[PDB]
């Protein structure tokens, strides 16, 4: 299986470093956060935001990467099994990190 | 499978009700417009009314202007809804240049008037002629179970009575 | 009702251009509370709770 | 209350999601769907179960008759006039996803030429002639059409997807060959001169076709009888311009281009001027006749009617049963009948 | 007109990142 | 299983039905909820629609060598598949009167179709990889009949039946005045006064003989002749003889064979070469 | 909805059949239960209302510019109003037979005037802009009548 409530529990238990029924207290807390709408700085276009992610590297001085990264992008498109990239693709760039 | 249009013309009826009752809200005093009754029948009883002079509880004679009047606000037209309403209206004003003809026709008279022609006098004698004859027609009419029979006949009609009303209702008299 | 239902319909044209995406009755409320007086920011975010909230009650 | 009425005597909607939503019936193989999605989502880790607009099964068949003949669909998704294609969101229960858009592709793709083939309809002579002869199979066609729309308002409702789908093959197939027969019909757009060679030569390909059909036809004769309907209604000004050209001596033609470069001379001293056009034996036979009317209606001393019953009568008796074989036949009674007219119009020249 | 794109360009960066800025 | 298996074998994939394009032989899936022996026996049940598509693809193929006859031939062929689109329809009903029945029961019927579809698998695939086109179409089917199976004999003979009809145009429009068809000349006439006339011994039949190819081409070139000439001399007439209509309404008598007749073909050049015969014949005594 | 129809073709408005004298007679967009598909056919036969009523006040505006075969050119233009409205009343008698049907069934029975009425509309709007009257009037259709389309 893979429903929502048992995918969002196996996250926080090893995240936690606590048991299953031990990071309840934080799944509660977790369901409210992720119902609560936001949405993201950047709404049209896949580009957009493939385009941060370039700047991003450069910013970094790991401007290397960004062209491996490019590489990368042409790999995932092929493959076809996800249907919502950027989801994925922004949610990597805002935990990015030195 | 049952659709708007599938599922009948009393589903319009119920629709154009719900349709009306947004607008309603603004054209709304203090209290939204309420529908009133008339049957399907009771308009094709009308329309022979309205052509003799003769008022049904749908036409209003209003006697500051001549001409009838139908109810001004919904009525509900059977299953047909205020698109009567308005075909409705063609066919009064026909039979108003019908009681403007008739009226024209008493006005002549040589009791001690001779500036009211011989000649205007027996215009009237061929003109009284006209509107008993319209009167056979109406007598002819007969049966109607649609407004569209009666509308499409009077396509030629209509157009011929303004002519015939009103170049007399100027006043030309005598032999002028 | 012959000059509000003529605003209506010019209103009608914009809001499907424009894609609003609301229904043709909805409409006419939002615009008899305006001429009562409503914030406009207010009136849209009660719309967008009720919207979203009917999606997903139908699955 | 009155929304609640509408929604109970009308099927519940699926262009605008507020109204709840069956896909149950009582048999094992019609929840076929809710079933595969299962498999789907427990075999594969990475499963993505799309958002579905739940239709609504066997109103899919609705869909396709309008789709057929008759008006843009705001139900699917055109990307233009000349490309319809099918949502990838409809799922009928008793299939799967993929299973349904594979025969929903097979009627889009049939749809795509009837709503190509419906911007050509402009409500010069020779269009407008092809025009009305294109626009009167489609309300014959649209007769099976609004058949077919009465079987499923019947109780009890009968149709599935697929099962009048086999009876709308020979319309199927007939609007097909149309379709070759156009692409090759009006393809002479930029190509220069648009004036005699788009008009001779979109009754040309007409002429190709009857010959590719006809004489392979006696199993599909279906098709042989719409070419020849969009030919005999084509052919229809281009030969009464030549019964004006005989029986008044001059014509009618557009004063914006020509439709067959018949040119009188108004300086006398010849007849006509001729340039080469695209049948071949028929052009020579316009030459002689109007040598012999321009002089005589400058100096007088001393057709379709014809051809609608020469096709009758080997009718009443395409293919024929008087004639072998056999469209060509019927033609060179036309040769005929150009023909006796034509020999005693040239009678006359002599005699002045 | 070169400079004056050189400088556009540069400011619509910068109102770029402090987007993303005030956004987190 | 059981509706995305009725449509597929139709000529509409699934994707529990997998179409790996006339490649390899894995047309279903492996199914978990199904039996171990259920997903076995559906393989079976698809490899008739696999052969079923590889017809369907050669009709549009050549609907556009690519000559007339292998044109007459795919409208002879669309007919075998007449009563297999027919029967699946007719299994619709079968599965909707209770969900009790499964593809044990598709078996039983579908098995009236596995004596007929390999067999004409062969058909259309020694004409694709020879590029066969003509009269030797006919020579392929009749050659295949020529085989057993008493369903395989009645469906090739009726598909036979379609296309001696494409030959029956032919062969009655070279006998009236003498005009010849050829779209993309494969009709044994050849041609390439009088004029030219020939006959390739490489596009004929061998139920037809070559003594009887030159009954048909004698009287042929005779009608020709006066197609130059003058016809009023015309030895089949046209104003002056109704002997035309006589010889349509006996092609038409015998345009349908059950299966096909040798002897009604033949008997048939008997008498196109006697009757008119006799009006050529007083010219040159005379002459 | 299917008889109250063919009283918005009759030139009779509804506040459903919406007259707007800059695009015409038209459905108004997307009302409650009415599917997206059949308001592109509702569209196309208000296009034959919409003509009709930009022909009946050409008739009552020059009966009852100047001219005396203008006129006779509206006796002219009521005749192929002629077979139009006796369609409109023979789908009026099946639509009180019984009260199902398909609105592709008036698509059906007036796609005919869809064809004669957009051809003549250019006449009197060539008539009104030319500013042309008399003897040229019998000009004017006659040169059109050489032009193509049968009907």
């Amino acid at each position: 299986q893979k429903s929502p409530n048992v995918l969002l529990q196996n996250l926080c238990c090893r995240i936690l470093g606590k048991g299953e029924a031990d990071v309840a207290q934080q799944f509660q807390y977790a369901v409210r956060v992720i119902g609560s709408n936001f949405a993201p700085t950047v709404e049209r276009d896949e580009f957009l935001v493939t385009e941060k992610i370039k700047k991003e590297f450069v910013r970094q001085r790991r401007e290397a990467d960004g062209a491996l990264f490019s590489e990368l992008h042409r790999k995932l498109q092929s493959q076809g099994v996800l249907k919502n990239r950027w989801s994925i693709l922004y949610l990597l760039l805002s935990l990015s990190e030195d | 499978e049952p659709y708007v249009t599938e599922a009948g013309r009393e589903a319009f009826d119920k629709l154009y009700k719900l349709h009306e009752g947004g607008l309603q809200i603004l054209s709304a005093t203090t209290l939204q417009p309420q529908l009133v009754l008339l049957e399907e029948t009771d308009l094709v009883k009308a329309v022979l009314n309205v052509l003799i002079g003769v008022v049904s509880s749908t036409f209003s004679y209003n006697q500051a202007l001549q001409s009838f009047a139908v109810k001004q606000g919904v009525y509900i037209s059977g299953t047909s809804p205020d698109n009567v309403s308005s075909l409705l209206t063609q066919v009064a004003e026909y039979g108003t240049y019908y009681t403007r003809l008739s009226h024209f026709s008493l006005l002549t008279v040589l009791d001690s008037s001779h500036s009211n022609g011989l000649v205007f006098q027996a215009f009237t004698s061929g003109l009284r002629k006209y509107l008993q004859y319209y009167r056979a027609c109406v007598l002819s009419t007969p049966a109607s179970l649609t407004l569209l029979t009666i509308s499409f006949l009077f396509r030629k009609l209509g157009r011929q009575l303004r002519y015939l009303a009103e170049l007399c209702c100027a006043f030309p008299t005598g032999v002028k | 009702m012959s000059a509000v239902r003529e605003t209506m319909d010019v209103l009608l044209e914009i809001s499907r251009l424009l894609n609003t995406g609301l229904d043709m009755e909805t409409l006419s409320i939002c615009v008899r509370l305006c001429e009562q007086g409503i914030n406009p920011e207010a009136l849209s975010s009660v719309i967008k709770e009720l919207r979203r909230a009917s999606d997903t009650l139908k699955a | 209350d009155a929304r609640s009425w509408l929604e109970q005597h009308i099927v519940h909607q699926y262009w605008t999601s507020r109204a709840p939503r069956f896909s149950h019936s009582s048999h094992l193989h019609s929840n076929l769907s809710a079933i595969w999605d299962q498999h789907l989502y427990t075999t594969d880790p990475l499963y993505t179960p799309d958002d579905k607009t739940i239709v609504t099964e066997t109103q899919v068949i609705r869909e396709t008759l309008w789709l057929l003949s008759g008006v843009k669909k705001l139900l699917i998704f055109q990307l233009n006039d000349g490309k319809v294609n099918v949502r990838n969101d409809i799922i009928v229960t008793h299939m799967t996803q993929n299973c349904l858009r594979s025969v929903l592709e097979q009627i889009a793709a049939y749809g795509q030429v009837v709503f190509r083939l419906q911007k050509f309809i402009d409500e010069f002579r020779t269009y407008q002639a092809f025009m009305w002869a294109l626009y009167k199979y489609f309300i014959s066609f649209k007769e099976e059409l609004t058949e077919i729309e009465k079987c499923i308002i019947n109780k009890d409702e009968t149709v599935t997807l697929a099962i009048v789908l086999d009876k709308l093959a020979p319309r199927l197939a007939q609007l097909k060959v149309l379709h070759r027969v156009f692409s090759t019909g009006i393809a002479e757009v930029p190509p220069d001169t648009r004036n005699v060679v788009r008009a001779s030569h979109l009754l040309n390909t007409l002429y190709k076709a009857i010959l590719d059909y006809d004489n392979v036809g006696e199993a599909s004769e279906q098709t042989v009888s719409l070419l020849f309907c969009l030919w005999v209604e084509t052919v229809r000004p281009y030969l009464e311009i030549v019964d004006e050209w005989i029986v008044h001596g001059n014509l009618f033609d557009p004063a914006k281009e020509f439709i067959i470069q018949r040119n009188k001379d108004v300086p006398f001293n010849h007849r006509d001027f001729w340039y080469a056009t695209y049948l071949k034996p028929v052009l020579k036979q316009i030459i002689m006749a109007g040598k012999s009317m321009q002089l005589l209606k400058n100096l007088k001393c001393r057709l379709y009617t014809l051809f609608l019953e020469s096709v009758q009568s080997r009718l009443q008796h395409s293919e024929s049963v008087t004639c072998q074989s056999f469209e060509l036949t019927l033609r060179s009674c036309l040769y005929p009948h150009i023909g006796k007219q034509y020999l005693e119009c040239c009678g006359n020249l002599m005699y002045t | 007109a070169i400079q004056i794109n050189f400088i556009k360009n540069m400011i619509e960066e910068t109102l770029d990142d402090f987007r993303e800025a005030c956004h987190r | 299983m059981i509706h995305e298996l009725l449509l597929a074998l139709s000529g509409y994939p699934g994707s529990i039905f997998t179409w790996n394009k006339r490649t390899g032989l894995q047309v279903s899936q492996d199914i978990p909820f199904l039996h171990p022996g259920e997903t076995s026996v559906l393989n079976r049940l698809c490899k008739l629609g696999t052969d079923y598509i590889r017809f369907t693809e050669f009709i549009e193929q050549y609907t556009g060598l690519h000559g007339i006859y292998l044109r007459a031939f795919c409208r002879g062929l669309d007919s075998i598949l007449q009563p297999y689109r027919q029967a699946l329809l007719d299994l619709e009903q079968e599965f909707l009167a209770d969900p009790h029945l499964s593809i044990s029961h598709i078996n039983y019927s579908l098995d009236q179709f596995h004596l007929l579809f390999p067999s004409i698998m062969v058909v259309v695939e020694q004409i694709k990889s020879q590029k066969i086109h003509g009269c030797q179409i006919l020579e392929t089917v009749y050659k295949h009949s020529c085989g057993g199976l008493p369903p395989v004999r009645s469906a090739l003979e009726k598909t036979l039946a379609v296309c001696h009809g494409v030959m029956y145009k032919q062969l009655s429009a070279w006998m009236l005045h003498g005009l010849l068809l050829d779209q993309y000349e494969e009709f044994f006439v050849r041609q390439g006064s009088l004029k030219q006339f020939s006959l390739r011994a490489e596009m004929l039949p061998s139920y037809i003989p070559v003594r009887v190819a030159e009954k048909i081409l004698f009287v042929g070139e005779s009608v020709q002749m006066f197609e130059n000439q003058n016809v009023n001399m015309s030895r089949t007439g046209s104003i002056l003889k109704n002997q035309e209509d006589t010889f349509a309404a006996e092609l038409h008598r015998l345009k349908q064979q059950p299966l096909f007749s040798l002897v009604d073909f033949e008997s048939v050049l008997d008498r196109i070469r006697s009757t008119v015969a006799e009006h050529l014949w007083k010219l040159m005594v005379e002459e």
